[PDB]
């Protein structure tokens, strides 16, 4: 009110009546001006560490594999694409509460360190880039460690399910549901999941047991907080604790 | 992975010494019988759709229970799980051609694959037919015999390679039974 | 354990596509260059021990505090453990020379190496010390050969930018 | 775009370390192979032309149905567009032949050319008669030569096997 | 199988929520549209053999080239596998004109169909001229009712944009 | 906001795939039950305000204790808060009657509901009686409809369920 | 990524024309220049840590404020960061030695840098004094002339290969300034 009886106020009401209505990303206003290029390598020099640690020797793990078949790394990239393009496509409300949900879930995998704090809180799409890549690099993630026993199966299908409720509110569909955005990519997505089902196994034993002990440390340090008894499913089951993920994704 | 090269350097560190001269020496016998397999993998690699599309074709021509309605071959989308698992065995086969040892075939494809295959309920008996001919199929191309594909190679004996090829096709049918 | 074939099939595998012409190439470099590897291998199996004692021995050539005190030269046991020690990494350099990757003297001998030697208190310097002699008693015309000696000198420059 | 020197460097890139004796025996290979494969490209770029020719009235030496409806022989255009097309195919071959990998024939004609014949009703069994023709008509001792015309074939084999 | 009901069904389930009114509308709808469905499915079931024949001898009315050398004519055999595909592709039209999804017709017939196409040298525009032919032969008043044909038409229509 | 357009649009979105049959027949149904909803909706925007103070003075007619204290009835400002939050209940059953789901109903009333209930210590047993009034103080014949009446039950029953 | 094959093929594609003659020709002097490529990339290998220490040891000596408290050498961590990015760029340039084309160099690291050093507030005069550092130590090494390590190598001219090295480091040092 004050700035519009001032001459020179009736410029700032103007500029922020402007700047008042529209929505924008986190991405675009988070950072300090002029370093969102800085994030988007940041983030690029994220997970290319992450790809170093998962493969030490030249020989690349059978994980690190993207097409089983002939032409099926272009259908893998052709799919990889739209997903990110979706994610660009979402409202805004949503996209400031994944921000901030990357944001702590960052913060969480730090365990430590003002860089890791303040270059995670800084920088957005290195906390995204981070969360998902560390977690991914630890193997702690979805499509790795399926359960044995058809107990700890039915309770990973049921914390899929669970989460399912929070990748579609209200009947109507996410924006993030990307099985498509093309002819029958759909059945590459089923083919390219029961086939990295099919890699989980081929792993060492070695990294199976890794595996097992990193899944239970992951869903301890990120979603139970006391909870003794989500502890005790977390020491006794690893399908349970492999696939809790951050509501940033909602896939 | 290992090769031919990680499988003589395994067994001389569970040997514990150093590599000494028959182990080389068989060795030489492998870099000089090195053009050979190079042009051996360059035939089975030439002729990937053509061998699976005989050997599937000819499974299913063989035993017509597949693709009756209730079969394993029924499904338009099954059949082509079916030739998409036809041309991954053949893929770590040539694999197992340019390694010289099994350990890339053994430890990658034909493992877990029997207790899979019992998990679905795809019939063993079929798959080591089918594997069966893509030995044949692919010893004759190899041997280069084929009866409509001819391509020039200056000649000699490879009988040992066909051999070889042999020993993977049949390690895959023997493990799938 | 890193070769051409596993570092040229694990591409492809990963790929998914059947081996083309690219890792044909490559294994024909592997193959053409087999001739000098396998000849320092051989002539490393020959006289190892010589090289046992010239290593080590030149290692207490150089720092006399390890048999001082408390840190390794108590016995004639860690002394013991120390040659044999040596003898493992002259054997990796065997291995890997067999190979042609740096791939078992890694995987065998540098993953994981780092924790052990600041736990177990082992200095590096001291085998980098042993090393630099090793690759200092060359010979070109006499030992090897001008390419053999070549290979051996990069893998051991390579145990030595592991170390250091 | 794939060759030796990329599959190589990717590979120690995403290893994290330098390029070891490895690689270094690949692109070895690399320049080993480099004679045979700019001799059979320095021949291709010498007459393709007659390649074009034999090749697309090959294609219309079999089906001839093409030129029929409203298929595609309905113009000097349509027919132009095969040619132009079967020329694109032949220039990658150049290309995939010079760099020594399937990459620029894969990265530029392979990649989602499905999509592209199922969509605009392209069979690609006319394609697969030209080069099965183009294959066919080759010369052992006097076209290329016995290492060269090798070659060739396997680029050609490899188009054949990323369409059908 | 997708269906009005597994739709609906399927998207409450993954809501979490009971089956509210809006699911309850949409099965409401299914079951208006169930008899123009059913009629058709009653008329399919009917003279289905003659659809066969003139759909078969149609994709032989027009292209040749299958029966000429080793594409598919070579045989009593390959043109007995010709009818019967195409009589399960009429069985599947019946199957989906049943349920009243393209549910059936997709996971059994369309899902993976292209890969064994493209593999088994099948060319799809034959296919295509059959389904053409087998929607341009069809009869206002008196073939099946106004609303019937569309729902034929729509599900012909699908699998033709389907496979090409 | 749910209905039946945007579940199947939804659904078929996720997939990827164009509207087939089934989402037609959907809407279909959608635009064969809308007579009975938008009979409903008419006749609740009719006499709206007489449902408002039986509504809410049904809701004092029992528990009275939030004239009491301090829970809430201590102005005619909580009263007029009261009687116009049940108004937006109201002006939400004509919504989601209008659209045919529960979706603007859930959207703008039931989610985030009950956080904001016992955070500002209101009941939910006071809306719960006050809308058992309202479903028990129907009229089959007179009222709206066969058909419009149990639309309006299902939507108020709907209510009911998300609050207790 | 792209090496000088690529880059010949590349152009070659924006002209969308066959390769011909005369770029075959400097090709065919890469290939024959080849062997010379490969002892200088070892030469360049063999001396990791000891060209960067040498080189970010110097940079500190030269300029003793970055080790000053308010400095960026000043703390554990981030001297152990500066070792780490000596490595790395001393990584891409061995790579864009091997390659013989800078597209590795350029679209991996050399890309967003200076707008990342100055997003962190690490001073660029400093790094490129450390990257000419890395650039003398790298041709001093690539001749043959070190004073600390001379080793045996059959003897020829490799000035223009020298040239080239001299070309990425200055690229690098250059593109953060
Ligand atoms: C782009 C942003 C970006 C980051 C923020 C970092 C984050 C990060 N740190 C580490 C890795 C590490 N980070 C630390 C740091 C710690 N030491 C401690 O005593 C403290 C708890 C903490 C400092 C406050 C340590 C010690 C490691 C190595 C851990 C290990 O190997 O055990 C790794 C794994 C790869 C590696 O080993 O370097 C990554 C991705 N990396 C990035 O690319
Ligand atoms: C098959 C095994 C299996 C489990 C073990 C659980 C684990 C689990 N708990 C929650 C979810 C939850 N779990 C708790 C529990 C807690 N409340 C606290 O005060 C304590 C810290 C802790 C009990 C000791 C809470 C409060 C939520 C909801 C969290 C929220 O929405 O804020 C969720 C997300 C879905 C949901 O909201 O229900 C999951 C998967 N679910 C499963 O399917
Ligand atoms: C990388 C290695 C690798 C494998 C070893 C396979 C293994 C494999 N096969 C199938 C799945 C399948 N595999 C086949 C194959 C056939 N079944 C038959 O009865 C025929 C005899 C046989 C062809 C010769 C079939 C038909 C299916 C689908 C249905 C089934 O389970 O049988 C699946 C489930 C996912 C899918 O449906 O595709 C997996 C993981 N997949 C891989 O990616
Ligand atoms: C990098 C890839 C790569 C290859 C694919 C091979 C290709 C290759 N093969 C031979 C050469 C040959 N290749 C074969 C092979 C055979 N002949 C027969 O009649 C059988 C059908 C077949 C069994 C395998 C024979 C017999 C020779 C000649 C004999 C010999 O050189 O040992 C040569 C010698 C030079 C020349 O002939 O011009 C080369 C380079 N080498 C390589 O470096
Ligand atoms: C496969 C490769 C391979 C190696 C290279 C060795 C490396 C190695 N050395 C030791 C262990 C040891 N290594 C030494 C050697 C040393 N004594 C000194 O005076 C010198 C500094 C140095 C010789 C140059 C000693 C003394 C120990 C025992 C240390 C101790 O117990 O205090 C250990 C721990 C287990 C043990 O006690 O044996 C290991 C893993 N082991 C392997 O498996
Ligand atoms: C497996 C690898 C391997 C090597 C690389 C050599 C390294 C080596 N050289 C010598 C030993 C020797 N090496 C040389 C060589 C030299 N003469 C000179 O004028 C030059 C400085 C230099 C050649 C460039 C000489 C002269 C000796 C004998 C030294 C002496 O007895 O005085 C010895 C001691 C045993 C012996 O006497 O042979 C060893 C281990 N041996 C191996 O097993
Ligand atoms: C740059 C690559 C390149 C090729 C791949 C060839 C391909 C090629 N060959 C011929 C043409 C020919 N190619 C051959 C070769 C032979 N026919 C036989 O029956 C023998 C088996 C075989 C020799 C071993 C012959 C004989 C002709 C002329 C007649 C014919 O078409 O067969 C022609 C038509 C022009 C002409 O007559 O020369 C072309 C384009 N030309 C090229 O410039
Ligand atoms: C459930 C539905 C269902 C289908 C629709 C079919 C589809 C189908 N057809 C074939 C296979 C085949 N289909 C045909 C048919 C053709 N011959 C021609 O001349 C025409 C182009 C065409 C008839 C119009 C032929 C010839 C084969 C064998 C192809 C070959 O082996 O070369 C195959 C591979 C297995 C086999 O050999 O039988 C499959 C899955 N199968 C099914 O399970
Ligand atoms: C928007 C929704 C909506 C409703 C559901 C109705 C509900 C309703 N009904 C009445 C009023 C009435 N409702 C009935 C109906 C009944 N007669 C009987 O014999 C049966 C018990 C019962 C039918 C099953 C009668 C008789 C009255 C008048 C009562 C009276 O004046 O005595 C009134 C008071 C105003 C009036 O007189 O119309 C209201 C609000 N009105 C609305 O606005
Ligand atoms: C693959 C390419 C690649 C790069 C180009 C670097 C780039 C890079 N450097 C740092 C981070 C850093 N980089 C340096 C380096 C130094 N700072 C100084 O003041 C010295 C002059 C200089 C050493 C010579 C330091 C000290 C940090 C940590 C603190 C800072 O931001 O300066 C970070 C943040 C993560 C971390 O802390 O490690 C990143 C992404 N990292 C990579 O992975
Ligand atoms: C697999 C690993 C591998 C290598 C590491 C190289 C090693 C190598 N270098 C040369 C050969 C050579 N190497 C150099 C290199 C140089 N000379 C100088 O004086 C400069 C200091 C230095 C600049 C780089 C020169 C000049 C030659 C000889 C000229 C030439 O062959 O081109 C040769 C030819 C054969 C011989 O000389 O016996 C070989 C095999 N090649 C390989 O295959
Ligand atoms: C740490 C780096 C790393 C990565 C990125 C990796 C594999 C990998 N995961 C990938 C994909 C991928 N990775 C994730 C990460 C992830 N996020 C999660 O919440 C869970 C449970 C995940 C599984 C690891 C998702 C969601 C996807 C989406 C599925 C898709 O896009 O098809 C890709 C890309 C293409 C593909 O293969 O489909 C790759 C190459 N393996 C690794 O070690
Ligand atoms: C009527 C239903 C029917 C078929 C379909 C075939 C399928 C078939 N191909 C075989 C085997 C076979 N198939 C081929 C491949 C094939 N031949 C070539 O020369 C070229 C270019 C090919 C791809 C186009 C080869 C090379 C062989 C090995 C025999 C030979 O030397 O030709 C075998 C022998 C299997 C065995 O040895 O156990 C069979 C059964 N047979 C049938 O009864
Ligand atoms: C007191 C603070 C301080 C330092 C730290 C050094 C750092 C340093 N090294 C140089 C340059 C330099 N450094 C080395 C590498 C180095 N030498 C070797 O023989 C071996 C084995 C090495 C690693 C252990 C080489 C090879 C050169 C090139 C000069 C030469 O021929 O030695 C140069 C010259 C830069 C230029 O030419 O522009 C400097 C400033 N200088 C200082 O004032």
């Amino acid at each position: 009110y004050f700035f519009a009886q001032t001459a020179y106020g009736r410029i700032l009401n103007m500029v922020n009546a402007s700047r008042f209505g529209k929505g924008g990303d986190p991405d675009e206003l988070v950072p300090p001006p002029g370093a969102q290029p800085a994030d988007q390598y940041m983030a690029n020099c994220i997970v290319k560490q992450y790809k170093a640690m998962a493969t030490p020797t030249g020989v690349y793990t059978t994980q690190c594999t993207e097409g089983v078949v002939r032409g099926q790394a272009e259908e893998a990239r052709n799919a990889a694409l739209s997903a990110a393009f979706r994610m660009k496509q979402r409202s805004s409300a949503q996209k400031f509460g994944d921000f901030c949900e990357s944001r702590r879930m960052a913060v969480i995998g730090a365990h430590g360190c003002s860089y890791e704090e303040s270059l995670l809180t800084k920088f957005p799409a290195a906390a995204r880039a981070y969360t998902t890549a560390s977690s991914e690099a630890k193997g702690n993630c979805v499509r790795y460690a399926d359960g044995t026993s058809p107990a700890e199966t039915y309770m990973a299908a049921c914390v899929d399910k669970q989460m399912k409720f929070r990748s579609v509110p209200m009947g109507v569909y996410d924006v993030l549901c990307s099985d498509g955005n093309t002819k029958g990519v759909a059945e590459y997505k089923r083919v390219s999941a029961m086939s990295v089902r099919f890699r989980s196994n081929q792993m060492s034993t070695l990294y199976k047991m890794q595996a097992k002990y990193n899944n239970a440390a992951y869903a301890r340090n990120y979603f139970g907080h006391g909870c003794s008894y989500e502890e005790n499913l977390f020491n006794k089951y690893p399908a349970v604790s492999a696939s809790m993920r951050p509501s940033t994704a909602r896939y | 992975m290992l090769d031919a090269f990680s499988r003589v350097v395994v067994n001389s560190d569970s040997k514990a010494a150093y590599v000494g001269g028959s182990d080389l020496q068989s060795l030489k016998t492998f870099i000089s019988d090195g053009n050979k397999r190079l042009d051996a993998v360059n035939c089975i690699v030439s002729n990937a759709s053509c061998i699976v599309s005989d050997a599937i074709s000819g499974m299913i021509c063989e035993n017509p229970g597949l693709i009756a309605p209730g079969g394993n071959c029924y499904t338009n989308r099954r059949m082509a799980a079916c030739l998409r698992d036809g041309e991954i065995i053949l893929r770590y086969v040539s694999y197992a051609l340019l390694a010289g040892d099994s350990s890339v075939l053994d430890d990658r494809c034909l493992n877990g694959l029997k207790e899979t295959y019992i998990a679905l309920g795809v019939p063993t008996a079929s798959t080591s037919r089918a594997v069966s001919i893509m030995k044949a199929a692919s010893t004759a191309f190899i041997m280069n015999t084929a009866s409509g594909r001819k391509i020039e190679i200056a000649a000699g004996d490879c009988q040992a390679l066909q051999s070889e090829a042999a020993a993977y096709f049949d390690k895959v049918g023997s493990a799938v039974d | 354990m890193k070769s051409v074939i596993t570092t040229t099939i694990s591409a492809a595998d990963a790929a998914g596509r059947f081996p083309s012409s690219s890792d044909l190439e490559s294994i024909q470099g592997n193959i053409q260059r087999a001739s000098a590897r396998l000849e320092a291998a051989e002539k490393l199996s020959g006289n190892h021990e010589a090289v046992v004692k010239e290593a080590g021995d030149a290692c207490f050539a150089k720092y006399s505090y390890l048999k001082n005190s408390g840190e390794a030269g108590d016995s004639q046991e860690k002394i013991n453990k120390c040659y044999r020690d040596v003898d493992h990494y002259m054997r990796l350099i065997n291995y890997s020379l067999v190979v042609g990757g740096t791939g078992p003297l890694d995987e065998w001998g540098i993953a994981g190496s780092r924790e052990v030697y600041r736990t177990l208190n082992l200095p590096g310097s001291a085998y980098i010390a042993s090393f630099t002699f090793t690759r200092d008693r060359l010979c070109v015309p006499r030992d090897m050969s001008s390419q053999a000696g070549v290979e051996f000198v990069a893998a051991l420059d390579y145990v030595i930018n592991s170390l250091s």
